[PDB]
RNA sequence: CGCCGUUCCGAAGGGACGGGCGAUGGCCUCCGUUGCCCUCAGCCGAUCGAAAGGGAGUCGGGUUCAGAUCCCCGAAUCCG
RNA sequence: CGCGACCUCAGAUCAGACGUGGCGACCCGCUGAAUUUAAGCAUAUUAGUCAGCGGAGGAAAAGAAACUAACCAGGAUUCCCUCAGUAACGGCGAGUGAACAGGGAAGAGCCCAGCGCCGAAUCCCCGCCCCGCGGCGGGGCGCGGGAAAUGUGGCGUACGGA
């Protein structure tokens, strides 16, 4: 095996993987950012309420840290309802409100109506 | 080649050691026992090896 | 046996011993300034200063620059009575083998420092090695000859000069000589003689 | 500015509801002394720091 | 109805969830009559129905973590949460053997010089 | 012009607040704190201002796990145990 | 405590095609996976630094008491 | 060319550990002034002090003499009274300034290397058995793996010891 090349380069060796003899902690910590935990309560303000009329959206005060994904997925878990989009902003007082537009089918005002806001 | 370091110092110290003035009482430790004389000798130290484990 | 490399290590001034100092200081003078070394050079001098051959027991080699404290200020001016004008010809009061073991002792935190011996010098650098314990080991925790040093009393024996070096630098001992050391140390003579035992009924 | 971040308009939240009066059930208490809300902040005067 | 911890134990862990998955939804629906406007005998239930999620919540941590010491009672290395949680140098002594270990020299001292009990008369 | 015309111009801020002391002393120039010195390892304090220590001390935040070790002192450090059950 | 230093006293690449060996999941056909060698590989220095520099890709009309190239309608467009 | 040792040296999210930062009245190691005094001031003084850096503990440090003495001798360290404002230092100016002995509080000693002797008689780690199990140990097995002859354990250390 002759030097063609005059810079030793370190040659690389065999690495293993972590096969721990014991996990440090003893259970996975649960998922606090729950289905529940993401979607603190609605508003019933006039200027969501032209929302739910005329754009058939809906608007929720969801956790902050929250994206639009978990938004949609946890909305069509807590409501079985498929959404159209999602556009997600945060308050002046802390709070990031979401209006989440539903399917063309779905009737908002109709979805508002059963989970109590009308 | 560039060698690493510890390569290039061992084979200067080997160089050191045909350059540098050896007293005779290091010196003396290159007169060493032949390649015919080491055979017998090792075959009759494995008569005599200590006991294992 | 080991009173033969003893004797031997004292004719420095000889031909084989200053061969042998030589190629070592050489070669120590090439690698870096604080690195692991795989054995005590000194076996002898190791055992008289403690070291059993046996796991945890670590030797680094350290090399620190010879010469004084020039003291760190601007271009020359320091301000001051021209009492502490001197900046060159200062000497610092701890060894520099005791800046040997306290940046071993830093280099490598969780070990503790026992001793170390001198392995060489030249005109820019005296190389020393270190005698690093790890406390936490099986073979010192269970052994009771030496668990002393696994207590947190003994943290940083070289940045609290409690070394056979730094010891040596803060000149306590019984005599007639060491009298301004009476009491723990320094500053806790100093600090009796300058205080006032004023008693309740004087 | 317009060009906030989140960690700013965070604490401006943060400095915007602390600026609200004492509710008014809270005089009634028995150990109480607080006669109004003195910790207040006007947008004019006092610029928040930062 | 009053949910105390007592009667709490002896259910399963999917016993336990669906009383969890219950509760968060009459949260949602108090946190909901909240905003739409309710009245005081729904807004009083927040906090009873918060302190029961926690006692939910606790009674699982609880027995999932007496579940996890048996299953490592004997063995040798546990999770550090199953290890013995003291102060840091409390952890880092020397075992009480380890204390209690005795050099041959030591006990060979001890044992031929004892440390003997006497009096003198005055 | 040194004075009330150049107070005008006052409007690039040198300092933001510190991430690991909450002070409004991070220099966004030289990249660390004048309060903490935060890039660096050790919190910076000095023995000439006797006041700076006492608003920066042991007792002056939440103590969220001292105040509770002062209580599981009283004991030893007992673990692994419960009162004897009802 | 730290400071100097940014290619300088360094074994500084954990990557790729092909091949051979080995395992795996299924139309186990034929691709994909990851384990081991063989072959090949330059670089130039971790990282940060611009809401005015570089930087693919959205326009019309309607609408609010306060928001619109962001919401509604209608037309497009880039990247994967 | 290959193979196998040993030495020296790298690479791992390798199995299992350890450090880091805070507090800081007290304590240990270094660094270290100038106000002020001298009726000025420069050596001295302030002062090994203020500030600065590092390291700990509930105490720390010191500690069983390479000691004090000059006696009819004392016998680890630390502390108090006294020695003593003494001996001594010092533009012998300003000022600075111990120790021995003695009376008390407390009271405790020891251990290595080395020199020799012993079949390395020693230690750490992993797998399995039974127990103990919330300060990770006790006993048994493993032609299980290492450390170590470049020196582990027992006897033994200046009071002598084998
Ligand atoms: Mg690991
Ligand atoms: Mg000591
Ligand atoms: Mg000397
Ligand atoms: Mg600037
Ligand atoms: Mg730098
Ligand atoms: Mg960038
Ligand atoms: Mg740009
Ligand atoms: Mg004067
Ligand atoms: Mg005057
Ligand atoms: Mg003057
Ligand atoms: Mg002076
Ligand atoms: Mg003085
Ligand atoms: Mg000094
Ligand atoms: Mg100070
Ligand atoms: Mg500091
Ligand atoms: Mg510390
Ligand atoms: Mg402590
Ligand atoms: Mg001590
Ligand atoms: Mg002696
Ligand atoms: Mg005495
Ligand atoms: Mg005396
Ligand atoms: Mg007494
Ligand atoms: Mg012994
Ligand atoms: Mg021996
Ligand atoms: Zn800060």
């Amino acid at each position: 095996k002759i030097r063609t090349s005059p810079t030793f380069r370190r040659p690389k060796t065999l690495r293993l993987r972590r096969q721990p003899k014991y996990p440090r902690k003893s259970a996975p910590r649960r998922n606090k950012l729950d289905h529940y935990a993401i979607i603190k309560f609605p508003l019933t303000t006039e200027s969501a309420m032209k929302k739910i009329e005329d754009n058939n959206t809906l608007v929720f005060i969801v956790d902050v840290k929250a994206n639009k994904h978990q938004i949609k997925q946890a909305v069509k878990k807590l409501y079985d309802i498929d959404v159209a989009k999602v556009n997600t902003l945060i308050r002046p007082d802390g709070e990031k409100k979401a209006y989440v537009r539903l399917a063309p089918d779905y009737d908002a005002l109709d979805v508002a109506n059963k989970i109590g806001i009308i | 080649v560039k060698w690493p370091r510890y390569i290039r110092l061992q084979r200067q110290r080997a160089i050191l050691y045909k350059r540098l003035k050896v007293p005779p009482a290091i010196n003396q430790f290159t007169q060493v026992l032949d390649r015919q004389t080491a055979t017998q000798l090792l075959k009759l130290a494995h008569k005599y090896r200590p006991e294992t484990k | 046996g080991y009173k033969y490399i003893q004797e031997l290590w004292r004719k420095k001034q000889s031909d084989v011993m200053r061969f042998l100092l030589r190629v070592r200081c050489w070669q120590y003078r090439q690698l870096s300034a604080l690195h692991r070394a795989p054995r005590p050079t000194r076996p002898d001098k190791a055992r008289r200063l403690g070291y059993k051959a046996k796991q945890g027991y670590v030797i680094y080699r350290i090399r620190v620059r010879r010469g004084g404290r020039k003291r760190p200020v601007p271009k020359g001016a320091t301000y001051g009575k021209p009492v502490h004008h001197g900046v060159n010809q200062l000497k610092f009061a701890r060894s520099l083998q005791s800046v040997a073991e306290e940046r071993a002792g830093r280099h490598c935190g969780a070990l503790r420092v026992l001793n170390s011996y001198w392995v060489g010098e030249d005109s820019t650098y005296k190389f020393f090695e270190v005698i690093l314990i790890d406390p936490f080991h099986k073979a010192i925790r269970r052994n009771p000859d030496t668990q002393w040093i696994t207590k947190p009393v003994h943290k940083h024996r070289e940045m609290r000069g409690l070394t056979s070096a730094g010891r040596k630098s803060r000149g306590l001992g019984k005599g007639h000589k060491f009298h301004h050391t009476i009491g723990g140390s320094r500053r806790a003579a100093w600090r009796r003689r300058n205080t006032l035992q004023l008693h309740r009924y004087r | 500015s317009s060009h906030k971040t989140f960690r700013i308009k965070r604490f401006l939240a943060k400095k915007q509801k602390q600026n609200r009066p004492i509710p008014q059930w809270i005089w009634m208490k028995t150990g109480n002394k607080i006669r109004y809300n003195s910790k207040r902040r006007h947008w004019r005067r006092t610029k928040l720091g930062l | 109805a009053k949910i105390k911890a007592r009667d709490l134990r002896g259910k399963k862990k999917e016993e336990l969830l669906k009383q969890l998955d219950d509760l968060k939804v009459e949260l949602s629906q108090l946190r909901v009559a909240k905003v739409t406007g309710g009245a005081a005998s729904k807004l009083s239930k927040i906090r009873v129905v918060r302190k029961s999620i926690a006692r939910v919540l606790t009674v699982i941590n609880q027995t999932q973590k007496e579940n996890l010491r048996k299953f490592y009672k004997g063995k040798k290395y546990k999770p550090l949460d199953l290890r013995p949680k003291k102060t840091r140098a409390m952890r880092r002594r020397l075992n009480k053997h380890e204390e209690s270990l005795k050099t041959k020299k030591q006990q060979r001292k001890e044992r031929l010089y004892p440390l003997r009990k006497y009096a003198v008369k005055a | 012009t040194k004075g009330t015309s150049s107070f005008g111009k006052r409007r690039n801020k040198t300092h933001t607040l510190c991430r690991r002391c909450g002070s409004k002393a991070y220099h966004l120039q030289k990249s660390t704190c004048g309060k903490c010195g935060y890039p660096a390892k050790r919190k910076r304090k000095y023995n000439w201002s006797a006041k700076a220590k006492r608003r920066n001390t042991t007792g002056t935040g939440r103590m969220r796990h001292l105040k509770i070790v002062y209580r599981r002192f009283r004991h030893g450090f007992r673990e692994g145990t419960t009162p004897k059950p009802k």
